[PDB]
């Protein structure tokens, strides 16, 4: 027949859920954002699109942190991931409440993928319109994960989502080749900044703001934290030079 | 959304009808013809085993005539399965009623009991009704022998005699023709058998094609005695009709 | 010895070595020996799979019984083997019993010992429960009678076999009884009859698949 | 469709015969080259060629390439 | 030469080959053809020693709607 | 009406297309995987495909260790894989907890199959479009192979494969097994058995495989585990020798 | 989430029909032809073990399954549906009967109980009827041997013998031909072999075929000794050997 | 109608028997041959 898409849990005649696939639509539409696992740790980079001067700088913050070691960022409908994020914040809490440890990134990774996939399991459950790049330093190093409304996430040497991901995925692939060694968080900070501007070239039509956060076994000790001030401004001009 | 999938069972016809109820009734037309009669001295129960065969085992088989109590047994027009549900329930209900009052249930109470139960699906739940209607044969203190009926709608009446399943109008005609108030069971027996043989859609009316029972206060009695006839007994009385 | 292979194999060897008759001391012992379990299906020893394998001898050993004429031994034992596959499986009887006797129809036998034992086990069907293709045996018995040229015996049996096979018993067999019956008629030179029977068969034969032999016949 | 091998096979066949650097990224493209056909492989070349004429390349450079590759892996698989 | 068609082989034979000597005017082969099915014909047509005529419904497609059946008769 | 397509209810033909469509999402990930009982052991070989550098390849697996003893490989959407594995993982411990001993492999499959069977019958539940493959060395059964479908249907296997070309691999082994007449590989060392399979994997796929190319897992007595790329390559070494 | 299909999924046709059931019957008819025969001394059921691949190990799939030492079941239809019903059937038997009465229910009630389930599927929302019908044979003390046939209608009735699945019509045809009252199981066993042979297309043998009986109690199978009252299960499953043994007896 | 087929086969027999003279026996076969078909599909 037809209209298989018209209800979530339905399998398409080819066995697919177009709703999720449609949810994927706005995901791309979601603000381009990336993440990087550097040598010790991970870095989370996202463009903050400036809609207007009435927006107050730095105030509306995209990247969200789970526990204290896990940052998360997503292209898509903000309230979605937020809603999800809270659940993750719940998850780790329960996890840590039970396990006394902060949660391993992959552990944390898994739990969500279920909860997302749960929203693939019912025609009444609206899949998620977001894909979160997320991770942090954990017991064993860091990890870099981006979870799809499909309920699929993976380990990522680098990760990107939203519009400009291609420009990103380009640059990420490069740095992989530029630095199969690894990367210093600092350069991880710096390079992402360039990538973002480059990624912004798709959305170049409007001005934006740049938000980048990171989790460094070294620099944040394994905490997850924002890039701020000079170091933030550094990568900016570092990129703002390199963009030219 | 779930809405797509609801047949919306209980919704009214624009004419204020319930087609499921209508259609349930319709399947009952397809149900094996079942007849019952309240004689002066008793109540007769005869129904056609429908869809029969050689290796079909008759003796244990009862697909139609079931005993709720020793003062209440019933003939079933409809899905064998569905009734057995209600059959069991009513028994309990009666048993409860018995266990409540240490006294047998006046039949209608049990009847009306099932009546609204059917009606339960009628007015709520989005649940298909039962495709079953019943001949309610019972003896009470109050009215003595009582011959009731029910429809999936739960609407129900008393009868001096009644038929259900196929050929009802035909039977009803024959019944409403040949019946007379003072008829003795054995008359009604053959009378039904007469009506049966005639209203029989198959060639011959034969025991192996029939279920038969009676409610009678015996000659040595004070215990109004229900009896289901054995195939031979049916076959025997089958001869006594001259039907042979 | 003592082993399902060994003795049987010895009984097989002592044939391969020399003969069944030496091997019979093992063969007889096969029946006399080898198992701790199940039923006494061996006529002496109590066994299950062994007897089946003792039969494996008793097949050969039967044609060796024949090669002895201890078919005459086995003749009477053929009743016992019946009870012995009754000590195992009544159907397995019907297989092996028939098998054996047919193998005694092989390795040339007097019609008698066949008839004699057939007629035995034919009844030994009934005595057990079996109305069931004792006629098949009886067919052969009739065939024996046919080979005995007892067509009276045959046809009389046959007509029963017929009335049996007339859908009181098998149509596929009912095909073949005609064939024998036809031959019977044919040896009696009753042509239409033989024809009819063959014809009825042949037409009825088309309803199923028939033995290529039968088909060829 | 050609396997990752078959692709890489066809890759260095259809593609590399267009003038290209060794800088031009041979397997990693193939790595990102998945569910392509023989002409899709050519598209991969042809697409980078856009970037080539966009980067002024007779020899395709890895720059031209994997932009295309994803871009090739973009529209469909 | 497609093995085992006897009943069908006899059937055609029953259908045509025999009545050619001695009743149907026409016979229908049904199934996938050229499977041996069409091969039935030629094989039959071979033995038959009569003037064979193959025809294709897929042949009568000439604009000249004037001729059409004309030899379809005379053929 | 035509919603029967959309939901799980008998077609006019008595069919569940959501199920049959879920059978699509099975090979959707396009991984040809296999499982063979070795002599003492059982080995699963599968395609490990990495489309992207930016991925972590190591994070990519459809072979999941359900228990100490039981590993499982999945064919279908990774989320359902990530979903189903946990479900299984929940069972064994609880089975182990409830029943004092680790769940024998089939039981899991039998258990898991029910869920699909539930999803099969339940409407609001969609089934999962993954086919599951359960092997381990069962203390009672030694090597054992069990594969479940979205239908809740499953069976034991002398050996089995899964994927788009599963059909051919099936043939190859059938031929081989008919040739061998034996249900399991005679090879004692799964090492060989791995190489054996990879051979027949390479064979029936006509495709050579590098260390990254393959996802591999090893069912051993009391333990399931998965090989490294080295172990893979190690096997890849010797196969290059025999072949 | 939160199943909002609470509404009966199968609804009475304008013609007063339940299509899913009908389609279940359709699917049931599609089922592998499977039979049962109630003889004098007992009852036998039979079906062809279906191999969708020789790599698969047939025995690992059991279409016949004991419900009680005197009761076992078989189906024609979707294996999985049959699978879960077995457990419930097994369970409800213990719970609703044994865990009450300390024993194994008379064939009818369990059957009556089982069918109850299948009905529920037909009626309650969110669920579809099962893709099988059931040939169920059991011996009880009072009703002795009995053989039942349950549909997705949840309807059930006894048989002298019967078959379900595809060739069942042809089977039942030949069954009626063959069947008599006085058939002893072994002949009936043999009969079933004959009968199912027709429904059998590919290889016919104990490895292709699944046979079991309701027989006399089997103290060996009782797994222990010392209890006079319990002489063991009447049910048993038949070995390919025993099968192929009697397939010689064909 | 089925009767006709019987007759035809009787002749078909007889024709195959090379007979414009049909016995009863032929019919008696066609019965089956038709009741073959009658029992067939």
């Amino acid at each position: 027949g037809t209209g298989y898409d018209l209800s979530n849990s339905v399998f398409s005649p080819d066995g697919r859920n177009f709703q999720v696939e449609y949810a994927v639509k706005a995901v791309e539409n979601g603000t381009t954002s990336i993440g990087i696992k550097c040598n010790d740790g991970v870095v989370f980079a996202v463009e903050k699109l400036i809609t207007s001067k009435l927006l107050v700088p730095q105030k509306n913050v995209k990247i969200q942190v789970v526990d204290r070691h896990i940052g998360c960022v997503y292209s898509g409908l903000i309230p979605d991931g937020r809603h999800l994020v809270n659940r993750g914040r719940e998850e780790a809490a329960s996890f840590k409440k039970l396990y006394k440890t902060p949660i391993p990134i992959p552990a944390f990774a898994d739990r969500l993928g279920q909860y997302v996939q749960a929203h693939t399991l019912y025609n009444s459950v609206r899949p998620f319109g977001v894909s979160t790049i997320f991770g942090g330093v954990d017991k064993n190093g860091a990890h870099l994960y981006m979870l799809e409304p499909s309920g699929s996430y993976w380990g990522y040497k680098g990760a990107a989502t939203g519009k400009g991901r291609q420009s990103a995925k380009a640059e990420l692939e490069k740095l992989v080749d530029h630095h199969p060694e690894g990367l210093s968080a600092r350069e991880a900070v710096k390079q992402a900044a360039k990538i973002i501007y480059l990624a912004h070239e798709d959305n170049k039509e409007k001005d934006f703001e740049l938000e980048i956060s990171w989790c460094s076994l070294s620099e944040t000790n394994g905490l997850h934290k924002f890039v701020k001030g000079d170091l933030l401004q550094e990568a900016i001009d570092f990129a703002q030079k390199e963009i030219n | 959304g779930s809405r797509r999938y609801d047949s919306r069972t209980t919704i009214f016809s624009p004419e204020g009808r319930l087609y499921q109820v209508e259609y349930a009734l319709e399947s009952i037309s397809h149900a094996g013809t079942a007849i019952g009669i309240m004689a002066s001295d008793g109540i007769v129960l005869a129904a056609e085993r429908k869809v029969t065969s050689t290796l079909l085992e008759q003796d244990t088989s009862t697909e139609k005539l079931y005993k709720l109590n020793d003062k209440i047994a019933v003939a079933v027009a409809g899905l064998t399965a569905d009734a057995e549900i209600l059959i069991n329930t009513a028994r309990i209900h009666a048993q409860n009623y018995l266990k409540t009052y240490n006294e047998d249930i006046p039949v209608e109470i049990l009847v009306r009991r099932l009546s609204d139960i059917k009606q339960g699906y009628t007015q709520h739940g989005g649940l298909r009704p039962f495709g079953v209607s019943f001949i309610y044969a019972g003896y009470d203190d109050r009215y003595g022998y009582q011959l009731y009926t029910s429809n999936p709608s739960g609407n129900y009446t008393g009868w001096k005699a009644i038929s259900v399943g196929a050929n009802t109008s035909a039977a009803q005609t024959l019944l409403q023709m040949d019946y007379k108030d003072d008829m003795k069971v054995d008359d009604a027996i053959e009378l039904a058998l007469k009506t049966l043989s005639k209203t029989t859609d198959s060639s011959a009316l034969t025991y192996d094609r029939l279920e038969f029972a009676t409610i009678r206060k015996g000659a040595n009695d004070g215990e109004v005695y229900q009896k289901i006839f054995k195939p031979q007994e049916i076959k025997d009385i089958l001869v006594k009709t001259g039907i042979t | 010895m003592s082993l399902p292979g060994s003795k049987l194999e010895e009984a097989r060897r002592l044939v391969n070595e020399k003969q069944y008759n030496e091997a019979e001391q093992v063969y007889l012992s096969l029946l006399d020996k080898d198992s701790s379990q199940s039923s006494a299906a061996a006529g002496a020893s109590v066994d299950d799979k062994r007897r089946n394998e003792q039969e494996t001898s008793i097949l050969e050993l039967g044609q060796l019984y024949v090669t002895m004429g201890a078919k005459d031994k086995l003749r009477e034992f053929i009743p016992h083997s019946t009870e012995y596959m009754m000590q195992f499986a009544k159907s397995k009887t019907v297989k092996v019993l028939k098998t054996l006797i047919e193998k005694f129809e092989q390795v040339p036998d007097s019609l008698d010992d066949q008839i004699f034992v057939c007629e035995k086990s034919i009844e030994f069907a009934k005595r057990e429960k079996r109305v069931f293709l004792k006629h098949s045996l009886s067919i052969k018995l009739a065939t024996l009678h046919y080979q005995k040229k007892q067509y009276k015996d045959s046809l009389a049996l046959i007509n029963d076999l017929l009335r049996e096979f007339k859908k009181l018993d098998d149509k596929p067999s009912l095909v073949d009884v005609h064939l024998l019956e036809s031959k019977v008629y044919h040896k009696l030179r009753n042509l239409a009859k033989s024809k009819a029977s063959l014809t009825a068969a042949r037409t009825a034969a088309n309803s199923i698949y028939c033995p290529t032999q039968t088909v060829a016949e | 469709l050609p396997n990752e091998a078959g692709r890489l096979e066809i890759f260095k066949i259809h593609t590399a015969k267009v003038k290209k650097t060794g800088e031009f990224d041979f397997e990693a493209a193939v790595k990102m080259s998945d569910g392509f056909n023989g002409a899709d492989i050519r598209n991969c070349a042809t697409e980078a060629g856009f970037f080539a004429i966009r980067d002024d390349r007779d020899h395709i450079n890895p720059d031209d390439l994997m932009k295309a590759v994803r871009k090739v892996a973009e529209v469909k698989k | 030469d497609v093995g085992g068609l006897d009943m069908q082989k006899q059937e055609i034979r029953e259908a045509v080959e025999l009545p050619l000597v001695q009743p149907p005017r026409g016979v229908l082969l049904y199934g996938p053809p050229g499977t041996g099915k069409t091969m039935l014909v030629k094989a039959v047509a071979n033995s038959t020693k009569a003037a064979f005529i193959r025809v294709n419904g897929s042949e009568f497609v000439h604009k000249y709607l004037g001729e059409g059946p004309r030899m379809v008769r005379d053929v | 009406a035509g919603y029967d397509r959309h939901i799980t209810i008998f077609s006019p033909e008595g069919r569940l297309y959501q199920v049959e469509y879920a059978f699509k999402a099975t090979n959707q990930t396009n991984i040809n995987s296999l499982a063979v009982r070795g002599k003492d052991c059982t080995v699963v070989i599968s395609q490990k495909k990495v489309p992207d550098k930016l991925l972590d390849p190591t994070t990519v697996s459809y072979i999941f260790c359900i228990s100490r003893t039981i590993g499982m490989v999945v064919n279908g959407p990774i989320p359902d894989a990530r979903n189903a594995a946990l479900r299984a993982k929940a069972e064994a411990a609880e089975f182990r907890y409830k029943y004092g001993y680790d769940m024998p492999c089939d039981v899991l499959a039998k258990r898991m199959a029910n869920l699909s069977q539930i999803y099969t019958q339940r409407a609001y539940m969609r089934p999962l479009g993954v086919i599951l493959t359960f092997v381990s060395v069962d203390e009672e059964l030694g090597p054992s192979i069990y594969k479940t479908d979205p239908a809740g249907y499953y069976v034991g296997y002398k050996a089995t494969a899964t994927g788009p070309k599963q059909q051919e691999i099936t043939t190859n082994l059938e031929n081989h097994f008919k040739k061998s007449k034996i249900d399991h590989i005679n090879e004692e060392s799964w090492e060989k058995v791995v190489e054996f399979a990879i051979t027949h994997m390479i064979d029936a796929l006509g495709t050579e495989f590098s260390k990254n190319d393959l996802e591999v897992g090893v069912a051993t007595k009391d333990k399931f585990f998965t090989l490294s790329a080295e172990n893979i390559e190690e096997r890849l070494v010797a196969i290059a020798e025999q072949d | 989430m939160t199943d909002r299909y609470s509404f009966s999924l199968t609804t009475f046709s304008p013609s007063g029909k339940l299509g899913q059931i009908d389609y279940a019957l359709t699917a049931v008819k599609q089922g592998v032809t499977s039979l049962g025969i109630k003889a004098t001394n007992g009852v036998v059921i039979a079906t062809e073990k279906k191999s969708s691949s020789p790599l698969a190990m047939s025995e690992t799939l059991s279409k016949v399954s004991l419900l009680t030492p005197d009761i076992g079941a078989v189906y024609s239809g979707m294996g999985p549906d049959y699978r879960v019903l077995v457990d419930k059937s097994r369970k409800v038997a213990h719970t609703s009967y044994k865990r009450i009465y300390g024993e194994y229910p008379p064939t009818k009630l369990l059957v009556s109980e089982v069918a109850k389930i299948m009905q529920e599927a037909t009626q309650s929302g969110g669920v579809r009827p099962f893709g099988v019908s059931l040939l169920i044979a059991g011996h009880d003390e009072f009703n002795g041997f009995s053989l039942y046939q349950v549909d997705p209608s949840g309807s059930y009735f006894p048989w002298k013998a019967t078959a379900i699945g595809k060739g069942s019509v042809a089977a039942k045809t030949f069954l009626e031909k063959r069947w008599n009252d006085e058939l002893e199981l072994e002949d009936a066993i043999h009969i079933a072999l004959l009968t199912l042979k027709e429904s059998v297309e590919g290889e016919f043998n104990g490895d292709t075929i699944e046979l079991a009986i309701i027989g006399d109690e089997n103290p060996d199978l009782l797994g222990y000794t010392g209890i006079p009252t319990d002489k063991g299960p009447r049910f048993r499953k038949l070995t390919s050997q025993e099968i192929n043994d009697r397939l010689e007896a064909l | 109608a089925d009767v006709k087929g019987v007759c035809t086969e009787a002749g078909m027999y007889a024709l195959r028997e090379r007979r414009i003279h049909v016995t009863q026996e032929d019919f008696e076969l066609a019965v089956g041959k038709v009741m073959n078909k009658n029992q067939e599909t």
